């Protein structure tokens, strides 16, 4: 995707401030709780009963992980994001059936949860930049849909 | 908020739909399918090949929900109560998937109705579609 | 935009028989019917007051006319959707001020209008060739706002 | 549906925001223009550069009629009630705008009380900010 070269470094300088694990089981749990209907893929994880419950199981905060640890790596091949999430593309649809629409929804918690994470720092540019990010990671996993 | 003409003509396009409202309903499923790829994610169980007799199933048991919230049009919340229920706490389907059936239920009448789809007609079946997704997808959270 | 050679035969065939002034004249009429928010931009085109005085709206149906000849010439064009509407883009943002998504409405008012007017022939396979061409006109008509 | 718990996270958030509602509801605007810029198109007579007085002055009045919403909480159809018939008739601005501006108060919100904003806290608001929403397009059509 098309990154002016001060939103390239606003979205690198960042996300070399960020711990992936605590932040990935931050957003993932905080999907969970905002928008519960997607507690339909998670069936096995345990008890999600309430907030506090979905906020410290542990199978929340390791797929929260492995999930930004994957969007982490994604940010290092911003030039061909399609390219990088091909095979995750289809094993999203062919195998997981995971409505596109959820990449959506995560990628607009994730930016409550670095601009939680880090106040006055996460200004109006930096947001700009952190969306038009999360909107090309979620055109890119869904793009093999079909 | 349907006024008593959205009413009306709602209660006047559904009455002549009559026997066939089943058959419109599947017709529907099939359109959003195919126009839209990515609802097919809710029905990975099913055979979804035309003329399948779980998508005939299904549109059947749509229309049927559908005839009861236009008999029951100034108590929706009450009439669907059990189908809110479902959608909210086990089906749990996305709420933008309700505008593209929404759509393709348009579509579906447009194609069967010629001489009933009137401008002033589609723009109240427009409203009461909104208003029956808004009351099955009002439990969610 | 990639359209397999059947939706690209699907979509050319039925455009051979559309009448382009009646059917723009009906598409514009009923979006500013369904969608009365519509007619924020058109105060100066006179009685808007009921359905029936939109529809006959003499100011209406000329802009019907002159929208849906331009969507025509890009039917034409589908391979270059960017490249035909850029100009177009650019005046929609900067002169007109017409937030996109009443692009994506008068899509989908549109593809209604085409099942009404053509019935049993408007089959759910060729209504997905043209959700697919006014999804790609939105977008590139959308291509050049900042 | 807004439950007592939402409520009671909401009047304990609002009233932590106090005296600076203003400035956040300016601050949300900034952020709305700068990631979603087709929301620009609403305000071609603005001066729209950062530390407008323009937009200062939009986000005091958004943040005052939010101010008024959360105390009356339970009848706000009736407070909103002119807000609501000035964006149906005149402002005239389309639905999805909506929830653009409800997700830069959240992240708004999130950067100015680190403290407050729990999980529990973010959903109750979001909720609060999609029933306001509705409220403001309940007249539309
Ligand atoms: C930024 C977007 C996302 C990325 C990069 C991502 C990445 C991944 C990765 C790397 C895996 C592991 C695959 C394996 O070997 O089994 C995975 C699994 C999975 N993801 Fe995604 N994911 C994303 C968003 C989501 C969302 C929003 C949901 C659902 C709401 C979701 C649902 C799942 C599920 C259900 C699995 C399987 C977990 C299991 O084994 O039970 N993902 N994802
Ligand atoms: C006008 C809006 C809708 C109405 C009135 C409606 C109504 C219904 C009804 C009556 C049933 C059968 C319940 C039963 O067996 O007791 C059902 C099931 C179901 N619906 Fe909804 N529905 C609507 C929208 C949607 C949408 C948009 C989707 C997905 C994109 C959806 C997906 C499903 C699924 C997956 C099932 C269960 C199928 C099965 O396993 O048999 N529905 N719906
Ligand atoms: C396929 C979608 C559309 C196409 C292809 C299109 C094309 C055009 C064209 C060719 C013009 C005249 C250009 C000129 O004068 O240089 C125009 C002007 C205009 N368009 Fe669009 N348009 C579309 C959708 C819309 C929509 C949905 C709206 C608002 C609801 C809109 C609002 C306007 C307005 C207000 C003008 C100026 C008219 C005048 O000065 O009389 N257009 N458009
Ligand atoms: C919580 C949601 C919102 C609330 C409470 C709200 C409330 C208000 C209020 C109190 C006013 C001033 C009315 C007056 O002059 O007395 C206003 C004006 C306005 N609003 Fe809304 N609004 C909201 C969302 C939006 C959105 C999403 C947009 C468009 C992107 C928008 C566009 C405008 C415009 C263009 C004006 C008039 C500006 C002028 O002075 O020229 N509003 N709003």
């Amino acid at each position: 995707m098309h990154l002016t070269p001060e939103e390239k470094s606003a979205v690198t300088a960042l996300w070399g401030k960020v711990n992936v694990d605590e932040v990935g089981g931050e957003a993932l749990g905080r999907l969970l709780v905002v928008y519960p209907w997607t507690q339909r893929f998670f069936e096995s994880f345990g008890d999600l009963s309430t907030p506090d419950a979905v906020m410290g199981n542990p199978k929340v905060k390791a797929h929260g992980k492995k999930v930004l640890g994957a969007f982490s790596d994604g940010l290092a091949h911003l030039d061909n994001l399609k390219g990088t999430f091909a095979t995750l593309s289809e094993l999203h649809c062919d195998k997981l059936h995971v409505d596109p629409e959820n990449f959506r929804l995560l990628g607009n918690v994730l930016v409550c949860v670095l601009a939680h994470h880090f106040g006055k720092e996460f200004t109006p540019p930096v947001q700009a930049a952190y969306q038009k990010v999360v909107a090309g990671v979620a055109n890119a996993l869904a793009h093999k849909y079909h | 908020m349907l006024s008593p003409a959205d009413k009306t003509n709602v209660k006047a396009a559904w009455g002549k739909v009559g026997a066939h409202a089943g058959e419109y309903g599947a017709e529907a499923y099939e359109r959003m399918f195919l126009s839209f790829p990515t609802t097919k994610t809710y029905f990975p169980h099913f055979d979804l090949s035309h003329g399948s007799a779980q998508v005939k199933g299904q549109g059947k048991k749509v229309a049927d929900a559908l005839t009861n919230a236009v008999a029951h049009v100034d108590d929706m919340p009450n009439a669907l109560s059990a189908l809110s229920d479902l959608h909210a706490h086990k089906l749990r389907v996305d709420p933008v998937n309700f505008k593209l059936l929404s759509h393709c239920l348009l579509v579906t009448l447009a194609a069967h109705l010629p001489a009933e789809f009137t401008p002033a007609v589609h723009a109240s079946l427009d409203k009461f579609l909104a208003s029956v997704s808004t009351v099955l997808t009002s439990k969610y959270r």
